[PDB]
């Protein structure tokens, strides 16, 4: 496992990017966050062991797992629904569609974390670390999180809570074609003094 | 592999090591 | 440790509503990675997967020839009205840190033991002097001499340190196929350390630098043009390519994200902005609900 | 035990505060046997595109809420490949697994009776005219109890415990699960005109909290999974 | 023999003037084997709501008709539960049985080449720009050959007999049947963006008649049955 | 499937006037090819034929080294008063469509699986500058680097993408025998598709082109002169020859008749007149009763 | 389980909210084998005066704390007979058991990543000069992360989970235990100039509370036990 | 064939495959 920068937003700096911020809603069925599954492009999964190491390769196959750990209070209860939508269309914005896809409902409790498997659903044996996100060979789909009931916290506990997302490969994971990583670069021979 | 020299370290790559124990890193816990 | 040539097969699973059995739940605080199976999180089919794993083996991931050095010097007469020293040679202190691709691959592991294969690729050119016909590229004989630490170095092309009676030296020509040889595993320790949290000296002063590993006092490669100077100039560029063999790697690492600024330490200045800025490694999106590559129909 | 996981097709629901699984009348949905079949044409049994959890819209639990009901299969007749097998087929048969979700703090109090009523014919108060099609068929939206105390009928909520039921008492529970078999006098039915299970969520004890925990936004969410669904009379969509 | 009956699900096609059944490359559609599968999620195999004859619109055979093509699965992507399993699923795999119908009197003459072309990439004449999405994806309506003599490509109609083919020569035949297996380099495909069989109906010899039988209204009808269809990646409809 | 090394033998046949037996008649409408034998259509003699079939095997028909690319660039100093970029390199996106002989041979089949052998043949010349003596052809060292899709490309001769720590790169000289290596079968699918009736993207717009196969995102070959610029010019031309190995072909095709106009599609403009015009593939004769090559005595 | 007791020598640590024991890379500290030894002089193995829990100073967990690191053996090089065997001996070898303590109410929220990094070379921001002896060697006092997001290095905190790690999520846990073997390329090392494990405590999710539970004084305490410690090269104290 | 490298795909041509089944294309009919 390794954390994803789900909160990869301009206003977030440093460790604020590794935690998604969850609050009690005054509405219902609301989307909380999404995750672009684009390993190749600049997304949450890039700065991961899966992302860094796989990016030394060009093709991949296999199931992934996302583990989300609730970092609230023992008194903060809630239910989330995390959905993985195979590619083909827009990323869901309504829980009434996201649930039609692969999903797991997550109830908080003594077990702090939930794992959703992103199943290998591909026509081809392998997919591509391609520059084009929207190519049939590259795109994996979308991972979305919605409120299932709500986040409920008593007065003495904070209304604001953090979820930490981590991603990893399963034992069916394969990486095939090796390449120089685009993450690290060089314009001159590294000197003895900067 | 293959070698045309006396020294064992001069030999070609040893790429036949398919062992895996991710439990060293994925389940490094005393109690299962 | 089981043998894994092919990735795991997938087993068929049916509906399940059992009490006391919560496979998708787990405890990250234990330091353990989720053991949830695809089979018990979704309904799966039987898949016999024959995809190989050979090409993620560390022997193959690291066992590729990679540039570690590229030095050039002017091949000419360096003798002046004062000094006779000839200087158609360069000295390189060996390291895997001058070029970032090879460096970062092998900073993915704390400790590495590998016998290393060096290939030397020389290239000449004719310097664009005020008036010089391009009269071709001579087939010069080069001498690459490994100087172990503590041995006296050549400070000239004509020095007599170039006997290489004891020092291993390889003579090769421009036109011949690139020079190659295998350097063994030479650390006074059981493995090379890419990172050293300590000081290589017994003294406390500032001159004893942090991160310098005593066991990585790896010696030097001195390369010379054996041919004496021609009437005209040439710029000799030597690229050294290095290929780990029989690798054995320990303790994987958090991959480098910041650019390298030098070879003596792992300090960083970072990007001005994302990606790979100190405050932002991954590039931005407008909101956590935003799809930068949303599919629009 | 209390921790439970329900894996149906794509879907997977976990709950760490469960009472148990209620199997209505001790049954477990099965496919139609050959000796009980009537329609000779071959049935379609999708088995993963229908037999999965469909999570409906959430309801807000007020301190004055009377209760909610969802009618099956009506509630799912437009949701997913389940609805599109119903629309394209004259005949329908399936069981349902209904999972109701309601969380609240340990400082909150409340009690929901989750009842699955068979053939819940809605009787209406103060009029001799039968319930209209609109007032009965609300679909995924569901309906609201005018008279929970009589189950929108001349019956009583006290005696509603004959029916397959579970409670969500926020002390003990945040989720209730009921497994509903095929409950009919016929091996099939036209899903667009007849509902065989009514899932009713009725507050018996109001949601309440102490100083500062009053007026908390506590939703109630229904997830329904068709079980062993099969369709017959393939024709155009209706 | 010549008399043939094709019974698939609800459907049943009879023909008393048939040549034979052409099985493309000698194959017969099968479900995806476990050792050839890639997608781990469990597939849905409806087996009667999809695997049945879908009869498309009829085309009028003029004395000057160039020919028609229908692309699969595109032609069926909106027809029946087949289309609604395609829409709700990322992945698709099936074979097809294509039955072409054309009747005429014993006083009429004509010849149709019914070709099933794999990966029929349409090349276009007089322009370097590739065929647009609209000009390729016409669905149940199908398309018309600008250049039957080159198969709307730089190839030739003469050499089109490499492909699984049958003729409708009105002397001998009024119907042609081709069985199309799964023809791809992948065990599945996204049905909305890639077509694997192009069924082409091309007049090689024009429809003609003698005094009084000229200008007869002779339609050409296509019936296509998905075969061993299975879908994967269940999600919302697209 | 029977084994056929030698073509069929011919059997002896006698006169025949049997009822109910019409071998020369058949039904083309079935889609079947005539099964009529020479033996039952004419009177034949016994012929034991020992003619081999090895040279029509697809391994031999396709397994010949064929030119797929020919790129040239000027090897000189490209640095100006403004930019320092050196540009003695070319980048080629790999494909079998730039040259028609190899293209059409392998569009004879819908799907092909083959491990491919690449041979790189470099040739130099001296550019005819205003005043330049032909001072010979230098033995330059070239670097051909395979850049898989998604990897960063070199935009200069001096770029540091040329480390090829991970990317496979081959260094070879002008005078040495041509570079060679075997590229495996790399499609994410079970075979390469020469034709793709679909779109490589999930979006509908015009920018998503018809006929582009996602699995044929086959990467790139970047080739460089490792030697830095000489005082004078040279035109380096690199011819890449490609040889399928272990071919396995499916679904034969109607052969191409129209000329190819581009590599992104199979569109055609055609000849002005026969042969190979859109309305006339075969050249004309005056009448169907005319012999263009009638034998006259 | 969650309840755990660690008895080492004099010491005994109990915790009733533990996750588990993390054994770094699956190892358990052992004494140096004869076939791996280098130094011929006989080692001293105190076994109770060193192999015991040394509790270091506590750190205050603010809502804005970046994180803390303690380097080993540096942190213990002056504490007890462990430090006095290090001072009087040239050579050192031991493993460590690190136990981190952090309590808070059930109304508090927070998350600490407790990482044991091998050979954690501290890279410094905005300067080409290497870290000084003082900025690296802080001993029992420990150090503070300028850049936890990069681990005071060009690496990332996201990928820090390669290293032996545990979390203290105040919902689930108040203590984390990591067993650290001997992690070096040499069978020994000079303890005064090289550190082989860096124990880092990094808040990923800030400490926070609700009305009245804000700004609570929540310390973080480190207890480290040398394990199978042995020393060599007996000389005068340094 | 012949090979001097570990990888099977580096080997020389495989030209010993004399199988033929034209019936796939010449008699692709269900009933003989």
């Amino acid at each position: 496992e390794s954390m994803m920068e789900i909160n990869n937003v301009n206003d977030a700096s440093g460790v604020e990017r590794l935690r998604v911020q969850i609050s009690a809603q005054s509405d219902m069925d609301q989307l909380l966050f999404n995750i672009p599954l684009d390993i190749q492009l600049e997304g949450p999964l890039r700065n991961t062991l899966l992302g860094n190491i796989s990016r030394y390769y060009t093709h991949w196959s296999g199931s992934l797992e996302m583990t989300f750990m609730f970092c609230g209070s023992f008194m903060t209860t809630g239910k989330l629904i995390i959905c993985y939508t195979p590619p083909g269309g827009s990323s869901p914005t309504d829980r009434m569609q996201a649930m039609l896809a692969t999903h797991v409902v997550w109830d908080f409790g003594l077990q702090s974390s939930i794992t959703i498997i992103i199943p290998w659903i591909s026509g081809s044996h392998y997919r591509m670390f391609n520059t084009d996100a929207k190519a049939i060979n590259a795109n994996v789909g979308y991972v979305t999180c919605f409120m299932q009931t709500n986040l409920v916290a008593p007065v003495g506990a904070a209304d604001q809570c953090y979820i930490v997302g981590m991603v990893a490969a399963k034992k069916d994971f394969n990486l095939r074609l090796m390449r120089d990583s685009p993450d690290i670069g060089q314009s001159a021979i590294l000197p003895e003094q900067a | 592999q293959i070698n045309f020299y006396k020294d064992s370290y001069a030999a070609s790559a040893s790429k036949q090591d398919f062992s895996q124990d991710p439990s060293k890193f994925t389940e490094p816990v005393a109690e299962a | 440790g089981e043998i894994v040539k092919t990735v795991a097969n997938t087993v068929e699973s049916e509906i399940k509503a059992e009490l006391g059995v919560i496979p998708s739940l787990n405890a990250v605080e234990t330091g353990a990675t989720s053991n949830t199976e695809p089979e018990e999180a979704i309904q799966t089919r039987t898949v016999i997967n024959m995809h190989g794993t050979a090409e993620c083996l560390v022997e193959n991931f690291l066992g590729r020839s990679a540039l570690v050095c590229m030095r050039s010097f002017e091949y000419k007469n360096h003798s002046t009205s004062t000094s006779s020293i000839q200087k158609n040679f360069f000295i390189w202190t060996l390291n895997t840190r001058e070029l970032v691709q090879i460096r970062r691959k092998m900073e993915l592991f704390t400790y590495l033991r590998f016998d290393t294969e060096i290939t030397i690729v020389p290239t000449l050119r004719l310097f664009s002097s005020s008036n010089v016909s391009f009269s071709g590229l001579p087939n010069l004989t080069l001498q690459a001499m490994y100087v172990p630490t503590g041995a006296r170095k050549p400070s000239s092309q004509d020095s007599f340190e170039w006997q290489s009676a004891c020092n291993p030296s390889v003579f090769f020509k421009i036109n011949d196929p690139p020079a190659r040889l295998t350097i063994p595993f030479m650390s006074i320790n059981s493995a090379y350390a890419n990172f050293y949290d300590g000081f290589a000296g017994f003294e406390k002063k500032a001159t004893v630098l942090y991160g310098i590993n005593p066991a990585n006092t790896m010696g030097n490669l001195c390369l010379r043009v054996v041919n004496s100077y021609q009437p005209v100039q040439y710029t000799l560029t030597v690229r050294v390519y290095m290929k780990p063999k029989h690798i054995k790697a320990w303790a994987p690492r958090a991959p480098r994200t910041m650019p390298y600024t030098n070879i003596l330490n792992n300090n960083y200045a970072g990007r001005s902005a994302a990606p790979n800025a100190p405050t932002a490694i991954v590039s931005h999106r407008s909101t956590i609900k935003t799809m930068p590559n949303d599919i629009n129909l | 035990d209390r921790v439970l996981q329900l894996k149906l097709g794509n879907s997977s629901i976990v709950t760490q505060e469960a009472a148990n699984i209620c199997c209505a009348y001790g049954e477990w949905p099965t496919y139609l046997p050959d000796n009980e079949a009537v329609a000779i044409d071959k049935p379609t049994q999708p088995e993963t595109s229908t037999d999965r959890f469909y999570t409906l819209k959430s309801k807000k639990w007020e301190s004055n809420s009377t209760g909610w009901w969802w009618k099956l299969p009506d509630a799912l007749n437009q949701i997913g490949m389940f609805g599109q097998n119903v629309q394209y087929h004259y005949l329908y048969r399936s069981g349902f697994l209904c999972h109701v979700q309601c969380n609240a703090t340990k400082f909150h109090q409340g009690t929901l009776l989750i009842v699955a009523i068979p053939e819940h014919q809605i009787g209406k108060k103060g009029t001799g005219t039968s319930a209209s099609f609109a007032e009965v068929m609300k679909g995924a939206e569901g309906g609201v109890f005018e008279q929970p105390y009589l189950l929108d009928d001349g019956t009583s909520l006290a005696c509603a415990l004959v029916y397959p039921h579970q409670w969500i008492n926020l002390r003990t529970n945040n989720s209730a699960t009921i497994v509903l078999p095929w409950m009919n006098s016929a091996p099939m039915d036209f899903a667009l005109r007849h509902n065989n299970w009514t899932l009713a969520v009725i507050p018996v004890c109001p949601l309440a909290g102490g100083t500062g925990n009053t007026n908390t936004y506590v939703p109630i969410t229904i997830s329904i999974a068709p079980m062993c669904a099969e369709y017959n009379g393939l024709r155009n969509a209706i």
